[PDB]
């Protein structure tokens, strides 16, 4: 099961860095070593992509509070939420009673940047 | 019945020529860089080192394990099989042998070694109770840890050393 | 069947017969050519996909947060569910 | 070759020597090794020839180039012959049927001994043509003949050295 | 050759291309580029897609927060009711359902 | 007891506001034809027949009525769904023929191993391409919801 | 051919069936459950004692003339109403 | 209930690592990930011939003959 040994294991950072470097300096003269250069290069390319993502969300954090729902301990609760919604029809049988008319208020704000009245 | 997936010469007599050819390929004879100096007696080997060969030097080459390996059923002419791989590691493990890297480089081939899928039909049917699967697993681990970029050149240089050999299977 | 008996085998690198090994090499190029082409799908999806509730989202930023700086008072129960 | 890259003789020697041992050390018997690697060898071989052109008379680079070219010649020749043997073996296998039962057995090869005679003749030609590559020839073509010898009983000079 | 000659001649030109006509460098580069795609590019793309998903959904959710703040309303269900199925919780979707109900019933 | 199936509210509005018949474009016809049958153990999803009715009705482009605007938005969403179905067949055919030609000289086992997976992968690629080219990846959640509203609903008394 | 119950072919099939069928059925059931969860929220079946009374009520509420509406009984427990004048 | 700011970097980054790690693991670490390479080597490799008839060649050949090339 698997290919013949082509290089170092993943956790060997110094060994992988050597193959990743050769991807640019020493051209490969066989498929096996070229594949190894890509796999070793993949380690750092993937690490860089994840690295920037973590940096980006720290330097420029997400502004909404929705992401508090993605906490690990809240995941099972979110799963149960989608399986426990009230049965019925998507269409409204009776008008909804809200204390604020959001569509009407929204229209006024866009037109004037000012609340009605 | 004769051994599975073998060409029957007559009745129960199988045709095991391929098995013999594969065995000769690994060159199962001690190799040393320096010839025995005059006045030198047997090579030193401690009891502990000699104990490593206990489970591997007892093979009778019956080929029961060879013909019980499904990987050998599919690729008999490319896969060395449980018996030949067990013997290859016997010489690799031997302390007296000084060509460990050459042997590991040659055996480090996708067809020769890595067709073993851990089925374990080899250890189950061994008449002498040897464990070819265990030895094959150790050889893979040793090769993976010891691999170097220069192994391919090592194989080539040994092939040049075999240039004047007669016909037959060999290191190449 | 009867395989041809007058095959002119390859003699050197510059006098080569066409064999299945060469045809396999052509397969390798074509299958890898497919991998280059099929990469357009995942890239196209990421570049073109959008996730927006409705057309009001753009209108809200245009009128209430044009510089992506306007802070908004947070009321946790809104998006917290309870 | 169309390239603007420049290399010193020391670099050219290293590239040619690396390619020479890469080809010779590779296991030619496994067909996939040649399928996957040959495209890489050709690209490199084109570069090596271009940079080593001024050193074809060099006392060090010269011999390496000759061996490299000779090895590539032998690799293609052995591959072609062994490729034909694989076809003969595959035809024999399919003639066995499904599960080797003959359930949907195909038509057998009616001129198997003729093919064996043709293949062995090619095998002998390789040995004479490439006296310094016998280890590789025996690995690919010599072993292939031994497999065929199981299917059909034919005589070749090295048959006794393969336990036949 | 008549009309047939033209038919065969056009086909001969049409089916001219073969991989064997490629230069040695381009033959290998195509394999290299294909191998690079499978190993490197493919696993990276989902990560980039995840990044854009988060950024766009954050943009969408925050717009709802901005709207509520300007309205200065504590009636959360009026802006996004979490009990309604599918996407109908969003206030815009609720309005569309309200329009449908009004125009359908008497 | 008994279950009563009646047209949904949005279906009622479409019937009330339609002005004429709408011509079915060529890709729309092929898309509907290639759409799989949908058995209905229960009723919650639009099938090829419901989609045909939606595409057949014609609405006034200039009407400013909010209800009519919803009908147009629903129709556009359904149209994108229907034409996207054309991508499935080309992918499946290419998913089978191309690997089969590639493995033509190989044994039957290889074709059994490889073709089923390539066939499914080809169809998947076709469906992605069809949905992508049908502008489905840029629809807002509002438009998608309207295009997925059921046409038939169990009647709820009172 | 020589077939034996303890053969690798037959034993592998039984091992595969025992190992995978319990997993597959559970996995398929879970997906079916998720589909049911969405289905009931979008359109829950509701039972009416008398079809005629419900049908009349439906026409009144929606302002539909019964003459132009066609009523058909797809099954014993299913009755469907359709527009008579539909393209 | 009305915080002046909300900390999202920690939660978002944790999700990124968990999602990225799982995907990168499945695609990079396991040996099972090379299962398709093994199956092809076991049953498909070197099992080919040009002297046996196959439908794709026959179909192409007949169509060319039918159309006179
Ligand atoms: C195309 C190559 C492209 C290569 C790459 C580009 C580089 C090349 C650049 C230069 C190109 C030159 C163009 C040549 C035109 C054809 C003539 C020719 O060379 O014939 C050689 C040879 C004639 O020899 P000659 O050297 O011309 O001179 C002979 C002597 O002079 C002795 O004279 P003679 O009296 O014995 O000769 C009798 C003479 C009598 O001819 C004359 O009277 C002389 C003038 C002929 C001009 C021909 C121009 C093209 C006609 C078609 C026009 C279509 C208009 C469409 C308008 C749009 C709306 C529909 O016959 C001809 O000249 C042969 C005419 C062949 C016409 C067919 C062209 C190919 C098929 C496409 C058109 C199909 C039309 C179907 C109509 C059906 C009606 C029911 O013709 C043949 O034997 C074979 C004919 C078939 C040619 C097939 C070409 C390949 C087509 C597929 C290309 C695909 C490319 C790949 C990518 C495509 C991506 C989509
Ligand atoms: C109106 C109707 C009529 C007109 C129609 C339109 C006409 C337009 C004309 C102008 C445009 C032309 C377009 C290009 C077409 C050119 C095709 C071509 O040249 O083919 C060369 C090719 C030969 O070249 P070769 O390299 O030597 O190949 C050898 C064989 O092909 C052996 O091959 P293999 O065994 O290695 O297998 C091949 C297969 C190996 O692979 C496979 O088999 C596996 C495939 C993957 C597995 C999964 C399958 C899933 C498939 C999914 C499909 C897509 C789904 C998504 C889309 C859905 C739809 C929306 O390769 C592939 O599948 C690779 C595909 C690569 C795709 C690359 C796409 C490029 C995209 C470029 C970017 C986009 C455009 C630019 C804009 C960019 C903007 C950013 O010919 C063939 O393939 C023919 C094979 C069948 C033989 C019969 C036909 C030929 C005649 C032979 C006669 C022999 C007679 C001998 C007689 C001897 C005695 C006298
Ligand atoms: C459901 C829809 C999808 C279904 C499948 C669709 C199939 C079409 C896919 C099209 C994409 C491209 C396909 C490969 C292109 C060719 C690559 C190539 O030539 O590279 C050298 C290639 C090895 O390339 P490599 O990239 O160095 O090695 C890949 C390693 O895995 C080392 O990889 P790594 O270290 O870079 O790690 C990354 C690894 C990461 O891999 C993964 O992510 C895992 C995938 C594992 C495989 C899953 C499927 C297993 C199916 C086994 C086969 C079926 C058995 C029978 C069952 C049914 C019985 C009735 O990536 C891969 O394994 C390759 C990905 C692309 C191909 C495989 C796609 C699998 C899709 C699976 C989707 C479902 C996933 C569910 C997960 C559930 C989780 C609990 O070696 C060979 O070609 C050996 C051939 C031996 C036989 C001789 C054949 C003639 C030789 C002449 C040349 C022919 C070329 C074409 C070969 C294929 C002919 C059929
Ligand atoms: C030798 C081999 C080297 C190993 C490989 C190294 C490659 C690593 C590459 C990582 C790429 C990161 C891409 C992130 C994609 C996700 C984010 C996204 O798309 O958002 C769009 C974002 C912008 O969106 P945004 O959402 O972040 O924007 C918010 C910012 N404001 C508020 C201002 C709008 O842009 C980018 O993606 C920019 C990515 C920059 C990545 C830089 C990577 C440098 C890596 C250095 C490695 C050095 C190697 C040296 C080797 C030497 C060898 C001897
Ligand atoms: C030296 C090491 C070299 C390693 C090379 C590794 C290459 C890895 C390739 C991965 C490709 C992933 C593509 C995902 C699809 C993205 C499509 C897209 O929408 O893109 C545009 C968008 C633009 O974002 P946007 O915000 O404008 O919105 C576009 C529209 N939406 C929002 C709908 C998506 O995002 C990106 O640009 C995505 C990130 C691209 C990162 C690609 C890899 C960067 C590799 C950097 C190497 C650094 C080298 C270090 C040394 C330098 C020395 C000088
Ligand atoms: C240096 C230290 C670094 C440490 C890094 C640690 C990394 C690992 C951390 C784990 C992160 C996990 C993030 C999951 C994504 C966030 C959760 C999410 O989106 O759910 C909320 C979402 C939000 O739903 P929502 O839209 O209802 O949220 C609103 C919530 N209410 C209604 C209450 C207002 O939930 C859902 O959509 C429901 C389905 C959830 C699916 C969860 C997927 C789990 C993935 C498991 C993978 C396991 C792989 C390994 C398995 C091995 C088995 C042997
Ligand atoms: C060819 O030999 C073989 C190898 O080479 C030695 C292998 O390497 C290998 C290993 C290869 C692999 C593991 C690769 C993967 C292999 C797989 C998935 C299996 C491939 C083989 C097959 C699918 C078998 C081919 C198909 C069949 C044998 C058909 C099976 C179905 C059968 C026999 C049912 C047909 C029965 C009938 C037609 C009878 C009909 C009955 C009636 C009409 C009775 C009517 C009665 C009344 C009352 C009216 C194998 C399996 C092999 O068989
Ligand atoms: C022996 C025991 C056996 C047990 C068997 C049963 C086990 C059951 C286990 C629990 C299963 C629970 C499944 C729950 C599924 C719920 C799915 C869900 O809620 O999804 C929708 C839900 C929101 O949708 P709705 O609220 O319906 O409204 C529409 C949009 N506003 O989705 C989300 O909130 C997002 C979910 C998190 C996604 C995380 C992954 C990131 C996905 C995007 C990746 C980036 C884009 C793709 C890039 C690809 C590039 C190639
Ligand atoms: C190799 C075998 C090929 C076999 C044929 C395959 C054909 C595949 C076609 C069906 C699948 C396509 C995807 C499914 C459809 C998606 C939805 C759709 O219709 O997409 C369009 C957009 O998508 C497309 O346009 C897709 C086009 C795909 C074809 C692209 C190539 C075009 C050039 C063809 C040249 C043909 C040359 C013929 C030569 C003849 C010589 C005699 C949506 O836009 P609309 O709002 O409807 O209107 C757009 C314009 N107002
Ligand atoms: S069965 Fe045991 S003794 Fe016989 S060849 Fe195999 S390992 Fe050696
Ligand atoms: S049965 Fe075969 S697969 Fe390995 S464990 Fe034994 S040699
Ligand atoms: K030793």
């Amino acid at each position: 099961s698997g290919n013949a040994a082509r290089g170092p294991p993943l956790y060997d950072l110094p060994g992988n860095f050597r193959y990743a470097k050769e991807f640019f300096t020493k051209p490969a003269i066989s498929y096996g070593e070229f594949h190894q250069q890509c796999t070793s290069l993949r380690l750092f390319v993937c690490a860089g992509t994840v690295g920037y993502m973590l940096f980006s969300f720290t330097m420029w954090p997400c502004r909404s509070s929705y992401w508090k729902n993605w906490a690990v301990w809240k995941v099972p609760g979110n799963i149960m939420h989608h399986f426990s919604k009230r049965s019925g029809s998507i269409f409204l049988d009776e008008p909804l009673k809200r204390t604020i008319d959001v569509p009407k208020t929204y229209a006024h704000l866009i037109a004037t940047r000012r609340l009605p009245g | 019945q004769p051994l599975p997936h073998t060409y029957v010469l007559k009745d129960l007599v199988p045709d095991l020529s391929n098995f013999y050819n594969q065995y000769k390929s690994i060159e199962p004879f001690l190799k040393r860089r320096r010839a025995k100096q005059p006045g030198e007696k047997e090579y030193y080997q401690s009891i502990e080192d000699r104990e490593k060969l206990d489970g591997m030097y007892e093979c009778n080459l019956c080929a029961c394990c060879m013909t019980s390996c499904p990987s050998y059923w599919w690729n008999p002419e490319y896969y060395l099989g449980p018996a030949v791989l067990l013997q290859a590691y016997r010489w690799i493990a031997d302390s007296r042998d000084e060509f460990t890297t050459e042997r590991m480089a040659w055996i480090n081939d996708s067809m020769r070694l890595y067709r073993c899928h851990g089925i374990m039909n080899c250890t189950s049917c061994c008449p002498k109770g040897l464990d070819p699967a265990k030895a094959i697993a150790k050889m893979k681990a040793a090769i993976a840890a010891a691999y170097e970029p220069g192994w391919t050149k090592i194989v080539a240089q040994e092939s040049i050393a075999n240039k004047k050999r007669e016909s037959g299977m060999m290191y190449a | 069947a009867r395989v041809p008996e007058d095959i002119e085998f390859t003699k050197n690198r510059y006098t080569r017969r066409y064999n299945l090994a060469t045809e396999d090499r052509v397969k390798l190029l074509n299958w890898n050519a497919f991998c280059i082409a099929v990469t357009a799908l995942p890239i196209a999806y990421v570049y073109y996909s959008w996730y927006e509730s409705s057309e009001d989202t753009d209108m809200i930023y245009r009128t209430m947060d044009p510089m992506r700086e306007a802070k908004a008072d947070y009321y946790l129960p809104l998006l917290r569910g309870h | 070759m169309l390239t603007v890259d420049k290399f010193t003789r020391a670099e050219a020697l290293q590239r040619a020597s690396n390619l020479y041992y890469q080809v010779l050390g590779t296991n030619w018997e496994d067909g996939l090794n040649l399928v996957l690697d040959v495209p890489f060898w050709e690209s490199e071989l084109e570069k090596v020839d271009h940079m080593c052109e001024p050193y074809l008379c060099d006392d060090e680079i010269g011999p390496i180039i000759r061996n490299l070219h000779e090895t590539v010649n032998c690799m293609y020749a052995c591959e072609d012959v062994r490729d034909h043997i694989n076809e003969l073996l595959e035809l024999s296998s399919r003639a066995e049927g499904v599960m080797g039962s003959g359930a949907a057995a195909s038509e057998e090869v009616e001129n198997m001994p003729e093919q064996c005679g043709m293949v062995t003749k090619a095998y002998e030609d390789l040995l004479a043509r490439y006296p310094e590559h016998h280890p590789k020839i025996e690995q690919t073509v010599g072993h292939g003949l031994a497999v065929l010898r199981q299917l059909e009983k034919f005589n070749f000079k090295s048959s006794h050295r393969y336990f036949f | 050759g008549g009309i047939g000659g033209v038919w065969r001649g056009a086909f001969e030109v049409a089916s001219a291309y073969t991989a064997l006509n490629l230069e040695r460098q381009r033959f290998a580069n195509i394999i290299r580029l294909g191998t690079f795609c499978r190993v490197v590019i493919w696993p990276v793309i989902p990560l980039v897609g995840l990044f854009h998903y988060i950024r766009q959904r954050d943009r969408d959710w925050y717009a709802l927060e901005l709207l509520r703040s300007r309205c200065k309303s504590e009636d959360c269900a009026a802006f996004y009711d979490w009990t309604m199925p599918g996407s109908s919780g969003h206030w815009r979707m609720q309005n569309d359902l309200e329009i449908i109900r009004r125009a359908a019933n008497v | 007891a008994n279950l009563l199936l009646v047209p949904s509210d949005i279906t009622i509005i479409e019937e009330k506001n339609k002005i004429a018949k709408r011509r079915i474009r060529l890709l729309e016809k092929t898309g509907l034809a290639l759409m799989f049958p949908v058995f209905h153990w229960r009723y919650s999803k639009l099938d090829k027949h419901d989609m045909y009715n939606i595409l057949r009705r014609k609405f006034d482009p200039s009407a400013s009525d909010p209800a009519i605007d919803i009908c147009r938005r629903r129709q556009e969403s359904v149209r994108r769904r229907v034409i996207a179905q054309n991508g499935l067949l080309p992918g499946l055919l290419l998913g089978v023929s191309l690997p089969w030609w590639s493995l033509r000289r190989y044994n039957y086992q290889s074709k059994l191993i490889v073709l089923p997976f390539c066939a499914y992968f080809g169809a998947i690629c076709g469906r992605i391409a069809g949905h992508g080219l049908s502008w489905r990846w840029v629809e807002t959640d509002r438009q998608r919801m309207l295009g997925n509203l059921p046409a038939k609903v169990y009647y709820r008394p009172k | 051919m020589m077939l034996r119950y303890d053969s690798l072919l037959w034993q592998c099939t039984l091992a595969a069936g025992i190992w995978f069928i319990p997993q597959d059925v559970a996995a398929i059931s879970a997906f079916l459950l998720y589909g049911r969860s969405k289905s009931r929220t979008i359109n829950q079946p509701v039972y009416v004692d008398n079809i005629d009374t419900a049908a009349n009520e439906y026409f009144k509420r929606k302002g539909l003339d019964p003459t132009k509406m066609i009523m058909m009984r797809k099954s014993s427990k299913i009755t469907e109403i359709r527009y008579g004048e539909m393209y | 209930n009305k915080p002046v700011v909300v900390n999202t970097s920690g939660v978002v980054n944790t999700a990124v690592l968990g999602i990225s790690g799982a995907w990168l693991y499945f695609y990079c670490v396991p040996l099972r990930r090379k299962e398709w390479y093994d199956i092809m080597m076991d049953y498909v490799h070197h099992k080919r011939t040009q002297y046996a008839s196959n439908f794709p060649d026959k179909a192409v050949r007949t169509a060319l003959r039918f159309a006179k090339v």
